[PDB]
């Protein structure tokens, strides 16, 4: 009789749990990349700049 | 410049004399000019090329994104 009942009550928190988990991150690391990105883009961009300044100067 | 002045007389004025005058400066000498456009293009082939009576402007460019 107790079995079933507590196999049950396992699974279904599980779904629970890491699928609000789950959730939680995908929100969470994309609005990560999106950090990155830009920044991966903007840095080398006024470096770019930067050097040039040197390059053109020299 | 330096001394001894009946030696340097000989000398000092021939400091100058080369200097007192300026077409060919008693004596620019041929072999100067000769040689002065030798090393004056050859000066210029050792060195950077881009006009040197020329300003290097700038440049531009477009990094790579994905």
């Amino acid at each position: 009789q107790l079995e079933e009942v507590k196999q049950a009550s396992i699974k279904q928190i599980q779904d629970a749990i890491d699928m609000e988990k789950s959730q939680q991150a995908l929100v969470q690391k994309r609005h990560y990349l999106f950090d990155v990105q830009r920044n991966n883009i903007a840095m080398a961009l006024e470096v770019t700049y930067r050097e040039r300044l040197h390059r053109v100067y020299r | 410049l330096d001394p001894v002045q009946k030696l340097f007389v000989d000398k000092i004025r021939e400091y100058r004399t080369k200097r007192q005058t300026s077409g060919g400066p008693v004596d620019a000498g041929p072999e100067y000019q000769q040689d002065l456009d030798r090393e004056l293009f050859k000066l210029k082939q050792m060195y950077g090329k881009a006009d040197m009576n020329t300003f290097p402007n700038f440049t531009f460019e477009d990094p790579k994104f994905e």
